[PDB]
């Protein structure tokens, strides 16, 4: 795949997979209980390009062992909470060399990160 | 319980943040860790590694080094063993 | 181009892996080292970062500690950039 993952966890929820072409993101509770993400924020951050922040509703949970798909507006996957959120406010994730995908809590805390990195 | 330095740090990986990002490093503990050769976060980190993550060890080599007291030592202390426990 | 041992380390924080686990380091080396002191990854990880990550530094300190040839040294520091740039 030309692209070596690198990946760290510090709580419930995980990064799970990372397009490469900019189309979703998809976070798994890998945890045996519910995480609520109210007001969480996913920080996309690719190359030099400025940062891109999406925000989590005020109130929002992720049962165990669940996915949500954060996709992008140029995806046209269907929007379905609490399953598949589109962002239709921006056109795709990104691409680039370097992609580095943070998950932070409602309190600006980061727990959780996937970099993927092309030769 | 800790200032909002101490927080400030925590929250996110060290990157190339210098010497003066540390909770319980001012302007003068700065000064002299750059001048002893510790001119970057990553360094005290090391540094903090290499003792194997004691507090008395890393507590009395931070007061050999720059002359900090105890309450700058322990912030510093407590700053990068949750820092540790975040990231690393 | 890398060894199956140093894309595992690379892939994931090391947290509390032991000395074993970098590339470069079998059972000898990581005897010795192990003998020397530094006995968890992250001690040589905190050794690495106090040299500042400096090649040539970082590869005499480890031929000097356990013994290890210039293939040996040259993956461990690798592997130990890789995982700075990619987690720290």
């Amino acid at each position: 795949s030309s692209f070596s993952q690198h990946a760290r966890t510090s709580g419930r929820v995980a990064v799970e997979e990372v397009d490469e072409e900019g189309k979703f993101v998809r976070l798994r509770n890998k945890s045996n209980e519910d995480q609520s993400m109210g007001n969480w924020q996913i920080k996309r951050q690719n190359g030099d390009d400025p940062l891109l922040t999406y925000r989590f509703p005020p109130k929002f949970t992720l049962k165990a062992g669940q996915v949500v798909t954060i996709w992008a507006a140029g995806a046209g996957a269907t929007h379905s909470p609490p399953t598949d959120l589109v962002w239709k406010a921006q056109n795709t994730w990104g691409c680039g060399n370097s992609l580095r995908t943070a998950l932070i809590n409602s309190t600006g805390e980061e727990v959780a990160m996937r970099k993927l990195v092309r030769s | 319980t800790t200032s909002q330095k101490h927080r400030d740090f925590v929250a996110e990986p060290m990157g190339e943040k210098p010497v003066g990002s540390l909770a319980g490093i001012g302007e003068v503990l700065g000064k002299k860790l750059e001048e002893r050769g510790f001119d970057k976060a990553y360094v005290v980190l090391g540094q903090f590694l290499v003792l194997k993550k004691d507090e008395d060890l890393f507590r009395e080599w931070l007061k050999d080094t720059c002359g900090a007291n105890a309450k700058q030592s322990r912030d510093c202390f407590g700053c990068l063993r949750e820092w540790c426990d975040a990231f690393l």
